């Protein structure tokens, strides 16, 4: 069945770069785009970008631009994002979501919820 | 870029009760609006295609209305069982906007 | 004096289907035409009967962004007085107007492996279209659109900005 399963969690110490994955399944993958979406303790969520899984084509979040970038590995159906460089801000909980760009336009599949823990100590 | 405010922050209210949600968009957007529900510690999930019919799965008692520009969600009657937050999105033209959501509380 | 819409119209989602093409009323805005015209993406910008760098002088009494699909070869026949089934059937532009016609290759993102069909074009009709109307065998006809078709069939997404001169009160008005 389709269903999204994040990497897991992650700690590290600022400046110490994460490159964090959600693993695709159950679906073909180039049908349905991949979408990234972002929240932290205390508030809602928020948009980071987006990636089509057949031809490479990336869109991002203007506050974004710099930190993110997307990639995808069309062979084995997993897409990445990769973020250069942390703040102790930036601690924060990531979903991986489907969004389905030629039928419904949703977000209707989702991980299971991406932990980032910033930490200077 | 279209901004979607979306309040009030806090909805306290009894069970029984009808609750009433609404998203103002920043521009006209026709009807390419999605609602999603978070509850306690849980991911969200989508509630309403196109803002105003339920997708196929989620019960009845959801139910969309309004068009253009001013998009609201009601819900039949909230028990413990759906207490939770609802986020305002749209999917129009980029960049995609998630709204600020509300909370239910007793 | 708040800038203007013009993302929206260029960065939506999904385009209409020239068959029944998409039309916005662009009002109460100071467009900015320098950000349009500076970009590389878009392949032509041809403007006919103004000058494309005079466009952020002038004001402007109201102003149309139609927006749709349609294959690469037929992008040529946008140009106005051409004949052809997708002139004639589908979209006409009046005789000598005073517009910009701007369009880019959309194939990173309307094509779709085994092919996107959701695109439509009128393939019969029993008389020529009247300028700036749409209409609603079968007389649809489905593009396939596959990522990998030849460059005349890759969709080109196409906005052509209508506007008219004439000082009347203007209310879209450049730097
Ligand atoms: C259609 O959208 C493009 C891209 O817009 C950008 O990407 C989206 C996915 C969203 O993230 C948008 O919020 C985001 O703006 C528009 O082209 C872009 O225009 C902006 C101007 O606001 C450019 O921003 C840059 O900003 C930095 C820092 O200020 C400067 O150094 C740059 O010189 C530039 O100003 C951005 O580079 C540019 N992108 C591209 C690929 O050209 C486009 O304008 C829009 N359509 C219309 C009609 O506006």
């Amino acid at each position: 069945e389709v269903q999204l399963q994040q990497s897991g969690a992650e700690l590290v110490k600022p400046g110490a770069s994460v490159k964090m994955s959600c693993k695709a399944s159950g679906y073909t993958f180039t049908s349905y785009w991949i979408t990234w979406v972002k929240q932290r303790p205390g508030q809602g969520l928020e948009w980071i970008g987006d990636i089509y899984p057949g031809s490479g084509s990336t869109k991002y979040n203007e506050k974004f631009r710099s930190e993110a970038t997307l990639t995808v590995d069309t062979s084995s159906t997993t897409a990445y994002m990769q973020l250069s460089s942390l703040t102790s801000e930036d601690s924060a909980v990531y979903y991986c979501a489907r969004w389905d760009f030629y039928g419904s336009r949703t977000f209707d599949y989702w991980g299971q919820g991406t932990t980032l823990t910033v930490s200077s100590a | 870029d279209i901004v979607l405010t979306q309040s009030p922050a806090i909805l306290s209210v009894s069970p029984g009760e009808r609750v009433s949600f609404s998203c103002r968009a920043s521009q006209n957007i026709g009807t390419i609006i999605h609602w999603y529900q978070q509850r306690t510690n849980g991911s969200p999930r989508l509630l309403i295609k196109y803002a105003s019919e339920s997708v196929s799965g989620i019960p009845s008692r959801f139910s969309g209305s309004g068009s253009g520009t001013d998009f609201t969600l009601s819900i039949n009657s909230v028990e413990s069982e759906d207490i939770a937050d609802y986020y305002c999105q749209q999917s129009s033209s980029w960049p995609l906007t998630f709204g600020a959501g509300t909370k239910l509380e007793l | 004096t708040n800038l203007c819409p013009f993302g929206e119209v260029f960065n939506a989602t999904r385009f209409a289907s020239v068959y029944a093409w998409n039309r916005k009323r662009i009002s109460n805005c100071v467009a900015d035409y320098s950000v349009l015209y500076n970009s590389a993406s878009f392949s032509t910008f041809k403007c006919y009967g103004v000058s494309p760098t005079k466009l952020n002088d002038l004001c402007f009494t109201n102003v149309y962004a139609d927006s749709f699909v349609i294959r690469g070869d037929e992008v040529r026949q946008i140009a106005p007085g051409q004949t052809g089934k997708i002139a004639d059937y589908n979209y006409k532009l009046p005789d000598d107007f005073t517009g910009c016609v701007i369009a880019w290759n959309s194939n990173n993102l309307d094509s779709k492996v085994g092919g996107n069909y959701n695109y439509l074009y009128r393939l019969f009709r029993k008389s020529n279209l009247k300028p700036f109307e749409r209409d609603i065998y079968f007389p649809l006809q489905s593009y396939g659109f596959q990522p990998t078709n030849g460059v005349g069939y890759q969709p080109y997404r196409v906005v052509v900005l209508s506007f008219e001169l004439l000082h009347a009160p203007a209310t879209v008005c450049g730097p």
